């Protein structure tokens, strides 16, 4: 179904013939992680 | 350098359903000229090869 | 443009218009075939009868032509295009695009000629200059 | 960038009238410079004919 | 954002659009002039031929 | 013409029916386009190429 069917079968929904819906659109690099939790014992 | 309208034209063509058949291989047009080849009743056209 | 031409309410009111003007035209023509014979001096009584006939001819053609489907109007407009673009062409092409469907259903003497090739056809804007002078001229008659 | 705010307001009132005077002294011909089209074509009939070929042309024609 | 500053911008669009149409008109007139000139050159090679 | 389509069917019974294009200026003074609508493309004894 996806975008493909829900655009062409729901915006029109079987209606037709007079409706016409509208337009379409220091501090260098270290490999160590700088830990978010600042407990020194958190890791 | 130049915008090309290219002199669009009045091409008038005739889509002729030309029925050729059992053609004999022939050289250029100067020998396939009717008065100098004289096909049989089986062969019915002349294929200009070169 | 697609809204108006495909609007059903105006379309079947155009069709009901066509039915009522044709009955108007038929009755005026039927009533004008025979006079009235009584015992009095009578005027022409004919200029009003033919005025209602011309009224029931102009008004029929306004409705019937305005009620044309868009594929039909496109085919007519393209037919006028091939009439218009033919005028800068050969003699057989000029007559055949303006209909004219009658045809279709010591002695080695030295002569040569050089021909201006009749494949000129000025640019696409001259093509619209053709069409806007077939449709926007003052009408010759009625 | 050069005038103080008092001089620049007077200069701006001057400049709006300068634009509208250039509006007046420009005209609007249009029209004739718009309905000219690239419509040029070559026509002609030039033939090299012998006098006896002119004899045969008159036999066909009047 | 004065009315004269965006009437200035309207006059920018009107004249610039007309320049685009006129530049294409020089191109079509120049193309047609050397179109007929080519018909002259072919008529010279054909009639002298 | 219905005469032309009947004569064409009788002539070509075991041949192909190729579709050739014919220029209107390559035709001579005999094969004027007024004349083609009445009798068809008349090929002389010399013959015409397609």
């Amino acid at each position: 179904i996806s975008y493909e069917e829900t655009k062409a079968l729901a915006r029109f929904k079987g209606r037709g013939r007079e409706y016409i819906p509208p337009k379409l659109t220091e501090e260098t690099l270290t490999l160590v992680h700088h830990t978010a939790s600042r407990n020194p014992l958190s890791p | 350098s130049q915008l090309l309208t290219g002199e669009r034209r009045i091409f008038e063509y005739l889509l002729c359903q030309v029925g050729v058949g059992r053609s004999v291989v022939v050289e250029d047009e100067k020998e396939a000229c009717g008065s100098r080849f004289s096909l049989l009743w089986e062969y019915d056209s002349a294929y200009l090869e070169k | 443009v697609e809204m108006v031409a495909r609007d059903r309410r105006r379309g079947k009111s155009r069709q009901s218009a066509i039915k009522n003007f044709t009955t108007l035209f038929r009755r005026v023509l039927s009533g004008e075939k025979y006079l009235l014979v009584t015992q009095a001096q009578y005027q022409d009584s004919r200029d009003q009868g033919t005025r209602r006939l011309l009224a029931a001819v102009k008004h029929t053609l306004t409705v019937k032509m305005c009620d044309l489907s868009l594929p039909i109007q496109r085919a007519v407009a393209y037919r006028l295009y091939v009439l218009c673009v033919s005028q800068s062409g050969s003699s057989f092409l000029r007559k055949l695009a303006a209909m004219d469907r009658d045809g279709v259903m010591d002695s080695e003497i030295l002569s040569t000629a050089v021909k201006a090739d009749p494949s000129s056809l000025p640019s696409r804007e001259h093509g619209n200059l053709m069409m806007t002078l077939l449709v926007f001229s003052p009408p010759t008659s009625d | 960038t050069v005038l103080p705010p008092a001089d620049f307001l007077h200069a701006w009132l001057r400049h709006c009238r300068l634009r509208d005077e250039l509006d007046a002294l420009a005209g609007d011909p249009s029209m004739l410079s718009r309905n000219v089209f690239p419509d040029m074509r070559l026509q002609g009939r030039v033939d090299i004919l012998t006098d006896s070929a002119l004899r045969r042309r008159d036999y066909v024609a009047v | 954002s004065s009315p004269s500053e965006e009437a200035l911008l309207e006059r920018r669009r009107r004249i610039d659009r007309e320049l685009v149409e006129k530049h294409r008109q020089l191109g079509q007139l120049h193309s047609n002039f050397l179109s007929v000139q080519k018909r002259i050159d072919e008529a010279s090679k054909n009639l002298v031929g | 013409t219905p005469h032309l389509v009947s004569a064409f069917e009788r002539r070509t019974q075991g041949r192909l029916l190729t579709y050739s294009f014919v220029d209107t200026a390559s035709l001579d003074e005999d094969n004027s386009l007024q004349d083609i609508a009445r009798r068809g493309l008349k090929i002389p004894m010399t013959g015409m190429r397609f």
